[PDB]
RNA sequence: CGCAAGACGGACCAGAGCGAAAGCAUUUGCCAAGAAUGUUUUCAUUAAUCAAGAACGAAAGUCGGAGGUUCGAAGACGAUCAGAUACCGUCGUAGUUCCGACCAUAAACGAUGCCGACCGGCGAUGCGGCGGCGUUAUUCCCAUGACCCGCCGGGCAGCUUCCGGGAAACCAAAGUCUUUGGGUUCCGGGGGGAGUAUGGUUGCAAAGCUGAAACUUAAAGGAAUUGACGGAAGGGCACCACC
């Protein structure tokens, strides 16, 4: 896992893809392109219960288990691409995104740029649920 | 009874009378 | 079939080069040229049954 | 049973010399084992770089698609594969009580790089203006849209793909449209919101190395 | 306003009344003495002309039709009639 | 994060679930410019000294 | 009886409008009918803008906001306390509260 | 990263527009249509409303052909429960999409026929017109746009009020009503039975249109008020509440 990079205080970047949905949270550090990946540990890989896969605690342990693998493999800095569930479903990130983004920031991983790559439809195919909605 | 289903039970019931008039015709 | 784009409607299609027209040659039938492979020189073609 | 990161080479990613800042980032790729070559699996990575990290100290909301077009050795040679806006900017511009205008142009340069440019134009509320609405008549919108389309056939056909990007790093197309529509309906927030690469010609290595020098 | 002068309205009131709604129906249009600086005579052009006015002896076009009052070519002097 | 102390300047009211945490504007004993709002248990008055284990956390102002 | 002077909606001279699928439910609510919030918001709420700026690369890099337009149905606006049962006089007030 | 498909046309998008209603939102081209305004044009009562007769008419549904990405009646399963053959989850048939014929119904609602007149105000907006300092772009001036102050006509609305009305809620129309008459079409006569039976007629069918009676019953019902209650939203208070 050796790079030819100068290691005084120069930032090795690498874009990360945060699929922060409402039932789980992914923290997927890739290369600047994204075509080759590095490590992808989630809320459902740390906790072995389903009702706290999306929990802020689960995505903290995820992004800390990201950062250690990300430290060793020669990366210093992180570009961040936050994502919703997206499409016809919700466009607002879930309850694990802020806990996740902080968890690798408090580790010492440098934060480059942030943006939303929530796959928003220009115009939508018919969303799941009825005419009369999701009655509960 | 909803007035929408009262209607639906008259439509099934009329359907059954065309069914049983045809037994004689 | 090498010298036409994908989604091309054809008929009297040869299953092998030179056999002089075997596939998709009954009335109202068509085979769609699905995708090409310039290396190995081969093409997926959806037959009238619906099997590429 | 074994580490895939005992095989990963970290290569420089060169911007074309029409941009200022050189370094983009280092990208891991598996070395040659079997048929495939490390260059082959590295000759199609679209690098989406923000303008401010790519060009010295300018607007940071514009991004540029960059394809690794030919890999030499320890260096990845990029090329303008399209222009993108940050959605944080694009979504901040579409606000209520004004007219959003859009125009697309399917246009090809002297060197056969057929781009698809996407302009946007938001109608401006004047200084003394009390009226909340500030909308355009349908004909005024398609007098502006027809004006947008002629400009992006007048700056893309008329010169080559290296000389269009030095118009795209500034707002040379996003300022031209803003000024020339003040007389139809005076509009403020004009950019060219996206450029998508469609049709490249037959790849010659010399023209790529000429972008990197 | 209970006692109003419906008998004898003020002249400014019968500008704020529609041409049909005025106490005696009168149009807001006029005739005008339009000349061009080209030739030396005066022609009569209607205010709401709604057609092109070709100048005498096939000179040029003077009056361009618009939504209401048809425009005059820049320089063409107009003087409203007395009747 | 070493152990700092912060001096109470004024209590901003009682918050929590059962009305127990005095949400208090505290003044740092080191620098008299940076002052934060934090959650204090027990009976709390004006002028007394908390022991903050960090300068980092700050309570949600109602 | 006719509780509202409008029909709890914003068509007056249409006849028909496009239906919106709700965000909480997937109810088919008319667009003009539906309760709408254009939620502009920072990626972190209060407690995390401290630390994410400290370990940032750039010197004073302003973070991106999160521009999403929510469409609540009447049942999922009153359940999540977006709108609320006002007095028979104070319903008329079309004033967005500060 | 490319690709192929069939849907859909976010944000802009509004108590904004158009259309007879249903309905209608990506770019451009094309083809007819239409109101409003403008009009010192033209015909000169040609008009209003209409039994009978007809055109169009969301969705679903029917027939055939093509297509089937998503969604998804029926249906398979997993939950929930005493049970759920329900809500909730994953699948999925008809359908949802298009082409040509059918069907003619919706809380097809503004639950308010259409044409006309008259009777308050107020601030907006939409379309055309008219006029008025100045600001602004085409700069190299005019005229146009953008605003800015008004006016007229027409339209969708809004606020206001002892116009008046009404059982009231509310309504510048739902007003001009015992001081009872502008014109005209459809239409209702306590609740049920019943939009049923029957006969015709329409349709491939589902079903539409027309449509009673015997009998039954002393109320059903509208608007408002006070209370009680709520698995509505708040605001309190109490060691027979918590902390």
């Amino acid at each position: 896992s050796l790079g030819p990079q100068v290691a005084e205080g120069e930032n090795v970047f690498g874009v990360c893809h945060i699929f922060a949905s409402f039932n789980d949270t992914f923290v997927h550090v890739t290369d600047l392109s994204g075509k080759e990946t590095i490590c992808r540990v989630t809320g459902g890989m740390k906790v072995k219960a389903d009702r706290d896969e999306s929990s802020p605690y689960a995505a903290m342990l995820a992004a800390q288990d990201v950062a250690q693998r990300c430290k060793e493999l020669g990366i210093t800095a992180l570009h961040i691409k936050l994502r919703a569930t997206g499409g016809n479903r919700t466009k607002t990130p879930g309850p694990g995104a802020q806990s996740a983004l902080r968890a690798l920031a408090r580790s010492g991983m440098k934060i480059g740029r942030i943006e939303d790559v929530t796959p928003i439809p220009s115009d939508s195919t018919r969303r799941k649920g009825g005419r009369r909605g999701r009655r509960l | 009874m909803r007035a929408k289903w009262r209607k639906k039970r008259m439509r099934r019931l009329k359907r059954k009378r065309r069914k049983m008039r045809q037994r004689s015709k | 079939v090498g010298t036409m784009p994908e989604g091309t409607i054809v008929c009297c299609l040869e299953e092998k080069p030179g056999d002089r027209g075997k596939l998709a040659r009954a009335s109202g039938n068509y085979a769609t040229v699905i995708s090409h492979n310039p290396e190995t020189k081969k093409t997926r073609v959806k037959l009238p049954s619906g099997s590429k | 049973v074994v580490d895939p990161f005992s095989k990963k080479d970290w290569y420089d990613v060169k911007a074309p010399a029409m941009f200022n800042i050189r370094n983009i980032g280092k990208t891991l790729v598996t070395r040659t084992q079997g048929t495939k070559i490390a260059s082959d699996g590295l000759k199609g990575r679209v690098f989406e770089v923000s303008l401010a990290d790519l060009q010295n100290d300018e607007v940071a909301f514009r991004k540029f698609k960059l394809i690794t077009e030919d890999v030499q050795g320890k260096n990845c040679l990029t090329n303008f594969h399209g222009m993108d806006l940050t959605r944080d900017k694009m979504c901040s511009m579409v606000k209520k009580w004004q007219t959003m205008i859009e125009a697309h142009v399917d246009v090809k340069t002297t060197d056969g790089y057929l781009l698809r440019l996407f302009c946007v134009g938001f109608t401006k509320k004047r200084n003394n203006q009390i009226r909340k609405t500030s909308y355009a008549q349908h004909q005024q919108v398609r007098q502006i849209r027809k004006k947008m389309m002629e400009i992006m056939t007048r700056e893309v056909q008329t010169n080559d793909l290296k000389e269009v990007v030095n118009k795209l790093i500034p707002d040379s197309i996003g300022k031209d449209i803003e000024k020339a529509c003040q007389s139809i309906y005076p509009l403020h927030d004009v950019f060219v919101r996206k450029v998508k690469m469609l049709k490249k010609p037959k790849f010659e290595l010399g023209k790529l190395m000429e972008l990197h020098g | 306003p209970l006692a109003k002068d419906l008998l004898h309205p003020s002249p400014e009131e019968e500008k704020r009344k529609h041409k049909k709604k005025r106490l005696v129906q009168s149009p807001n249009s006029y005739f005008m003495d339009v000349k061009c600086p080209g030739c030396y005579k005066i022609t009569t052009v209607f205010s709401h002309a709604q057609t092109v006015v070709l100048c005498v002896g096939c000179s040029t076009v003077l009056c361009q039709p618009t939504g209401g009052k048809a425009r005059l070519t820049e320089g063409c002097s107009f003087r409203r009639k007395q009747h | 994060q070493p152990i700092k102390l912060a001096r109470v300047t004024k209590v901003l009211g009682r918050t929590g679930s059962q009305g127990q945490c005095t949400q208090v504007r505290v003044e740092f004993m080191d620098d008299t410019s940076r002052s934060i709002i934090r959650n204090v248990k027990g009976p709390v008055r004006e002028g007394d000294v908390l022991t903050l284990l960090e300068s980092e956390r700050e309570a949600r102002r109602l | 009886t006719k509780k509202r002077r409008n029909n709890g909606r914003a068509k007056k001279g249409r006849g028909h409008v496009q239906p919106i699928r709700c965000t909480n439910c997937a109810c088919c609510v008319p667009k003009d009918k539906a309760i709408k919030k254009f939620v502009i918001r920072n990626i972190v709420e209060a407690a995390a803008v401290r630390d994410i700026s400290e370990v940032s690369v750039f010197d004073a890099y302003v973070l991106p906001k999160l521009y999403v337009k929510l469409h609540y149905c009447v049942s999922c606006a009153i359940h999540s306390k977006v709108v609320r049962n006002r007095s028979r006089e104070a319903r008329k007030d079309r004033t967005p509260p500060p």
